């Protein structure tokens, strides 16, 4: 809800919100990944948010 | 067009592949890995020149 508490979770596919954080993988050099978010995308580089 | 891609998350990247003539490619007569008995490649090996 608009006034509900903040819940911990992880993003999924097709704007899906997952409540469990278990998609762990070894860190790889030169990381880069686009992820669907709302009506656009979220860009990440070296496992760091970009814009 | 013939391209190679890898999952970049919810989107894919692409790279244009370069062609190679058939005469410039040859398959070896065997796959056997003499350096490691018990290990076998799942695809044949090849030698080629651009």
């Amino acid at each position: 809800e608009d006034q509900g508490p903040l819940v911990e979770g992880q993003l999924g596919e097709n704007n899906e919100l997952r409540l469990t954080r278990d998609a762990i993988e070894p860190c790889t050099v030169g990381h880069r990944r686009y992820f669907t978010f709302g009506g656009g995308y979220v860009y990440f580089e070296e496992y760091a948010y970009s814009h | 067009r013939r391209v190679s891609a890898r999952m970049l998350g919810d989107v894919m990247a692409v790279s244009t592949c370069v062609p190679v003539a058939a005469d410039n490619v040859i398959v070896q007569n065997s796959m056997r890995i003499s350096s490691r008995p018990g290990a076998c490649y799942s695809r044949p090996l090849v030698s080629f020149r651009y």
